[PDB]
RNA sequence: GACGAUGUUCGACGAUGUUCGACGACACA
RNA sequence: CUCCUGUGUCGUCGAACAUCGUCGAACAUCGUC
């Protein structure tokens, strides 16, 4: 804090009073040296308060670029997440069936909701009832979407594997429904 | 004798075995409905018709049929007159046949007109008993149904046989009515195409036509030159619209040669466009509607242009296949690397509408095209499995993964302590008026798609056009107080910035992320994109854990970062203006503490005459709300943006509140599904948009129970003539006649006072009036339920209050008390004190059961139980003791426990303040 | 109080032991459960929430988790 | 806010300005007087306001940490503190089923599925002992859930079926006593 | 230059009030 | 690895401003010598 021209200014003030009141002299030069002492020490708490001030301005600083150099990272790390899966989900994608039937618009540009539907080389059928299975996936292969699809791990609610001989009309009580039958495009 | 000669004289000369229905005069049948407009009268509504003599006819076997032989005598001058103009028309197939004949009644050559063969109701007939109806009082919807064998009495005798949830199966008996409506459509364009043929000149009113499609009654017929006549089709297109859609007219435009005994028109499985085959349907259904339809709505020219083609593109997309709506991808290469972005849209209602800054071979992708391409559903539905969910009957696109997520919610935490302390002050005894009625109801994993499946309930609804874009002037004259437009990205308020950001973007942070990572240029830049490009996103719907009274589940919808952070940007300034003023109808932002509930009383109570109150709900709300009532929400709210947006951003801005709120794509479980339409939860307009709706409908109810009224009997001839300028402005008029909008304006604040909230309203109309017909009744608004919104709205769930001083017998789940608080008598809400004892007994979470860390919970339940101590049933008033009481015991023994635990007092000198109830007092007072 | 707050309050609470069970991963029996505790609540009479409390705590009982003679001491 | 420093200097000052108020002094002296208790009032309104800002941030640190210490009580007693809050609100119930129930099962006989509620429905349970079976069931009625109950079949540890007339007392120990009986509510 | 008197000036402190912000909770649509 | 939008109130903490008071201390004017 002695760092400010007014602290010195503070100290010999403080210096000349207590010369002063060691003596006692008239009150004629005591009083002016009481005008000093506080004409220094008024200084001096204001620029103390300035400088609590501007270090504050610094604390506020630190603070604003501690938390820019977090919004950085994680604007980062949301960018490489985004295009990761981008890039991910698109090697499931790429494939003869989507360039052949885009290939065959009018200017390449076709409905979304036809890509799975004609692209997609997996089914699954969640169904509520038994009555709904006999008249959807009864066999091994069925037909939906005016293809041939090739069941295969037919699963429960519980995610637990049921065999095709479980599915029946009288234990069908004993399994946990819907369920969730899996196929395949057959070529 | 006389009557013998006069049938045989009927009959003359085809094989027409005739029996007098009625007698050898006239008949005066009871009460048929009729659409009149002449300088007297004007209106919709039943007469009672007196100048005809009905004869039915029977064939073989002596039993009788649906055929009359329709005798009218009429006198000499109008006899010529319909002679000369049906010996033009008689060459049309689509005119019943005449028979003009002279007979001498009384000694002296009476002229008579003789039409053949007509059923016994008439269009308007059908077109009135399905628009107002009365589950009392519908005998003439039933014998039309029968007779043309769409049921049999049988299915009458069943309970709700009218209702819309339960037994949806009345879609199918009305549907029966298609065709039969259909070839009414193209019989009245086979008449106009004569019309203008002959060159006559005269106006088609629906109580002209046979139920067969027949047309006669050439009366008010303008003869002119040959080629250039011109039939006025307005009324009669505009009251038919409605059940064009409630009987699915155009079924048999899904066939192969438009008959119903062919197999369904393959089509092509990537065609999307569908604008030459809506301009081949509206030229052959509706050729002289004489106002350019757009197939697209992009090329409209206004928004009431755009409500226009759009009531008619939601007419005419119930025939293409519904595998060509929803996005239009198409093969994007980002730096060598194939995409599959979505590049446009095609809406049931918006028609076809493409990206403008579509730019194939791109290098490198930024931030904001990140966002855009994470959020659309074409990379997550390309990419995934195809499905078949036969849970639901709704549109399944693709599995996201390989296996289905079955979520449950959990029961709520027994707050044993509170429960205790309770029966210790003699609470829940048997045979008491408090007791528990709203727990945490669990449910198991088939809930999510069981309560999604409700969207079975919104059904393509075409709205009669030429009253909902008056009755949409009407609202904006209701939301002209406020202040809107665009802001900036640096002007946006968002609170709750850690909540979830949708999908996908809830696997990477929440929405503090998403707002932080973007600069403000680049929020500017992404909301600046929306208005040239269509941003399809997926929300996710997800089960609330929350306490009520109904163990039925509760879902909400998720919606995703850019959708919000997009919309909020639009928007916002306008609902911050609504949610800031009072005084208004829209009362969104008032505050039921410190006198705002005795405030909102009194200024719904303002000036009305003969004040009753009155409150009404709308069943499946949200599920069943039709899309063109949301569209025109939209619009609605988006026309405040007179100065900051063009057209185009505009239509852009529509486009994207519909792809993204309205028909997007929706997450439920594992999967996307297609949402039909309502309206999400979490759209950042909701309450709002619910408010124009509310308006809209209470509007429409008041101009269908004034123009629905013999204008002869009203006595008062200032509202005469209101209603019959009512009438000229709906059916005769194509401008805004902005005096006549403020005039009824000005009627409905005098005589039919709301205090709207989001689906919420309040009424204090007119006594007298809505006694006499002149305003909205609660069947005026069942009526306009059952025709605009696909539900049944049962009197049981409204309420009328005949007393002011008692308040409403409603509103927001608060009843109204009027009480004495110093000098003054005020209105105080008081809740369900099953609701307070419900929230103090169960929680929803563990830590919430220690309670000494919850002190606050219980004041707030205690400020909320408060006016509860004004009731005169002296267990209300044992809720609030008892909550202050609990209050005190905690403190109590939370101070014991920081004095044992620890060693150090805790008074803090102002927590005696929530014993005692001057607090909770000091709350329901005005500040000063 | 009455035997019938006293009932509900118990279906919640063996509801919530039940959940901490790991009961809901058997889609049936949770399903089950799940039907008794919401119609418990809904219940008029009291004569038929005590036979579903029988039937929710025998779904209970059916387990060996809560050892029971420790509880019940 | 006594045992400060300032408590001395702000109470002599005090007093001395009281006594010189008292004596009706000059106007010089009431001025002095008044500034000796002003710096005097005014240190110790400083190290007063010290002392609450300190107090009140010692007691917010303590409240912070009891909420901590409890909440973490409250999340890890659970599952154990709900089963026993289950068992006593179920013993103040006194019904006559749910107390036959939980005595059976807590001496061994378990049901094997959900209760059922109807007049033709399948119950299985188990009985690990003679004298269980004993009081439980004469004949072929099955006292069980407070109702009665109709035997289809008993059967053995190793599902070998067996009938009724061969359960006894002498009988008893040549089986391995699970016994999984079946019956029908009456 | 001193004496007395008023007020102007900053800083610390106390309080009140105002408004904004962060966190927690409750209710409603 | 799940919990939306909006409104409104309460509680705790922090910041800024204004007023008053506790005050410490410079002086800008007046009267006198
Ligand atoms: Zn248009
Ligand atoms: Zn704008």
């Amino acid at each position: 804090f002695s760092s400010l021209p007014s602290y010195a200014a503070f100290a010999t003030a403080q210096e000349a009073y207590e010369q002063a009141v060691a003596n006692g002299d008239s009150e004629v030069v005591l009083k002016k040296l009481k005008k000093s002492l506080n004409v220094a020490k008024s200084e001096f708490d204001r620029d103390a308060a300035m400088q609590r001030k501007l270090e504050k301005m610094a604390d506020q600083a630190m603070t604003q670029m501690y938390k820019q150099a977090r919004s950085e990272d994680k604007r980062a790390k949301v960018t490489s997440a985004m295009q990761t899966m981008l890039f991910t989900m698109l090697r499931k994608l790429d494939n003869d069936a989507l360039n052949n039937i885009i290939n065959n618009a009018r200017d390449g540009c076709v409905p979304l909701n036809i890509i799975p539907l004609t692209t997609a080389a997996k089914l699954m059928v969640v169904i509520p009832d038994y009555n709904t299975y006999k008249n959807t996936c009864d066999g091994t292969t069925f037909t939906y979407a005016s293809a041939l699809w090739e069941i295969q791990q037919v699963v429960d609610a519980d995610s637990k594997i049921v065999q095709l001989s479980e599915i029946s009309m009288d234990n069908s009580p004993n399994l946990a429904w819907p369920l969730i039958v899996t196929a395949l495009r057959a070529n | 004798a006389d009557a013998q000669s006069f049938l045989n004289r009927v009959c003359g000369v085809s094989a027409a075995r005739l029996t007098p229905c009625g007698t050898g005069t006239s008949t005066d049948v009871v009460y048929r409905a009729f659409d009149i407009y002449n300088d007297k009268v004007a209106g919709f509504a039943k007469f009672l018709k007196t100048n005809c003599c009905r004869f039915q006819e029977k064939d073989e076997d002596d039993n009788l049929i649906d055929s009359y032989f329709v005798v009218k005598r009429h006198t000499f001058s109008n006899y010529q007159h319909e002679e000369t103009i049906y010996n033009l028309l008689k060459d049309c197939p689509a005119v019943a046949k005449h028979d003009f004949f002279k007979f001498r009644i009384d000694g002296d050559m009476v002229p008579h007109i003789s039409r053949q063969r007509l059923t016994k109701y008439t269009m308007a007939d059908l077109v009135y008993a399905l628009r107002h109806f009365d589950e009392g009082n519908c005998d003439t919807l039933k014998e039309i149904l029968v007779t043309y064998n769409c049921c049999d009495d049988d299915y009458f005798n069943k309970k709700d046989w009218y209702d819309f949830v339960e037994n949806p199966d009345i879609l199918r008996v009305y549907a029966n009515l298609g065709e039969r409506v259909r070839q009414a459509l193209l019989k009245t364009v086979q008449f106009c195409d004569a019309m203008r043929n002959a060159g006559i000149v005269g106006v088609l009113t629906l109580d002209n036509q046979d139920l067969n499609g027949n047309w006669y009654d050439f009366g008010d017929f303008i003869q002119t030159t040959p080629g250039s006549g011109v039939p006025v089709v307005d009324s009669y297109y505009s009251l038919l619209m409605p059940i064009l859609t409630l009987t699915r007219a155009l079924t048999a435009e899904s066939h192969v040669d438009t008959d119903l005994t062919k197999p369904y028109i393959k089509w092509d499985l990537l065609k999307y466009d569908f604008t030459e085959e809506r301009l081949k349907l509206f030229d052959r259904y509706f050729k002289y509607w004489d106002q350019t339809y757009h197939p697209n709505c992009v090329n409209c020219l206004d928004d009431r242009c755009i409500l226009h083609c759009a009531n008619f593109n939601v007419l005419f997309s119930t025939v293409f296949p519904p595998t060509s709506f929803g996005p239009l991808v198409r093969k994007i290469f980002v730096d060598g690397v194939p995409f599959v972005v979505s590049t446009g849209y095609h809406f049931r209602e918006l028609g076809v509408v493409h990206n403008q800054d579509v730019n194939l071979h791109s290098s490198r992708l930024s931030f904001k095209e990140l966002l855009v391409y994470a959020a659309d559903p074409a990379m997550h539905a390309a990419s995934g499995n195809l499905l078949l969910d036969k849970r639901t009957t709704c549109f399944s696109v693709a599995a996201l993964t390989n296996n289905v997520a079955f979520q449950t919610v959990k029961p709520g935490n027994f707050n044993k302590d509170f429960y205790d302390f309770a029966v210790s002050k003699g609470f829940f005894k048997e045979g008491s008026s408090v007791e528990l009625k709203h727990f945490f109801f669990a449910q198991d994993g088939n809930a999510a798609i069981s309560d999604y499946d409700y969207y079975r309930y919104n059904l393509p609804t075409m709205c009669d056009i030429r009253q909902l874009l008056f009755v949409v002037e009407v609202v904006d004259k209701y939301f002209d107080c406020y202040d809107g437009g665009c802001i900036n990205a640096n002007q946006v308020i968002v609170n709750n910035l850690d909540k979830s950001a949708g999908f996908p973007f809830n696997k990477w942070g929440k929405a503090r992320l998403y707002y932080d990572s973007m600069s403000y240029e680049d929020q500017d830049a992404l909301f600046a994109y929306t208005k040239r490009n269509v941003i399809p996103t997926i929300t996710q719907m997800n089960l609330k854990y929350a306490i009520s009274a109904k163990n039925r589940a509760r879902t909400v919808a998720g919606v995703s970062i850019c959708s919000t952070m997009t919309n909020r940007q639009f928007h916002q300034k306008l609902l911050k203006s609504i949610a800031a003023t009072r005084g208004a109808t829209v009362v969104i932002g008032t505050s039921k503490f410190y006198g705002g509930w005795h405030n909102m009383l009194k200024t719904v109570y303002s000036d009305v005459e003969n004040p009753h109150l009155m409150g009404w709900d709308y069943p499946k709300c949200d599920r069943a709300m039709p899309n063109m009532l949301r569209i025109m929400a939209s619009l609605v709210l988006a026309r405040k943006h007179t100065t900051c947006c063009s057209l185009s951003h505009r239509f852009y801005r529509l486009a994207n509140e519909c792809a993204q709120v309205l028909s997007e794509m929706v997450m439920c479980g594992g999967s996307l599904y297609v949402k039909p339409g309502g309206t999400s939860s979490g759209d950042a307009t909701t309450a709002y948009a619910n408010s124009v709706f509310n308006i809209c409908q209470a509007v429409t109810a008041n101009v269908n129970a004034l123009l629905s009224t013999d204008g002869n009997k009203i006595a008062d001839k200032y509202v005469r003539n209101l209603q019959h300028r009512l009438y000229e402005c709906l059916y005769r008029n194509r401008d805004v006649d902005t005096d006549f909008v403020n005039e009824f304006y000005a009627y409905l604040r005098k005589h039919f006072s709301m205090m709207i909230l989001s689906d919420d309203a309040v009424v204090c109309f007119n006594s007298t009036y809505a006694s006499q017909g002149l305003v909205a009744s609660i069947k005026n608004f069942k009526s306009v339920l059952y025709y605009q919104n696909n539900v049944f709205m049962s009197e049981a769930k409204c309420w009328t209050e005949t007393d002011l001083t008692k308040g409403p017998h409603e509103f927001c789940s608060q009843h109204t008390m009027l009480v004495k608080q110093g000098d003054d008598y005020v209105y105080l809400p008081y809740p369900d004190p099953s609701r307070i004892l419900g929230a103090g007994c169960f929680v929803d979470d563990i830590v919430k059961t220690d309670g000494t860390l919850m002190i606050e919970r219980f004041v707030s339940l205690a400020i909320d139980a408060y006016p509860l101590t004004k009731h005169p049933n002296q267990e209300y008033a044992d809720v609030f003791h008892l909550y202050l009481q609990y209050i005190r015991k905690l403190h109590d023994e939370l101070t014991g426990h920081m004095l044992d635990m620890y060693s150090v007092m805790l008074t803090n000198d102002n927590t005696s303040r929530y014993w005692e109830p001057e607090f909770y007092e000091a709350m329901y007072t005005p500040h000063t | 109080p009455s035997k019938m707050s006293d009932v509900k309050c118990t279906s919640v609470v063996l509801l919530s032991v039940l959940q901490q069970l790991r009961v809901e991963s058997s889609s049936k029996l949770w399903a089950q459960c799940v039907q008794l505790h919401n119609d418990i609540l809904l219940a008029k009479d009291t004569t038929e929430a005590f036979e579903k409390m029988v039937s929710l705590l025998s779904v209970l009982l059916s387990m060996q988790g809560a050892v029971d003679i420790n509880k019940l001491c």
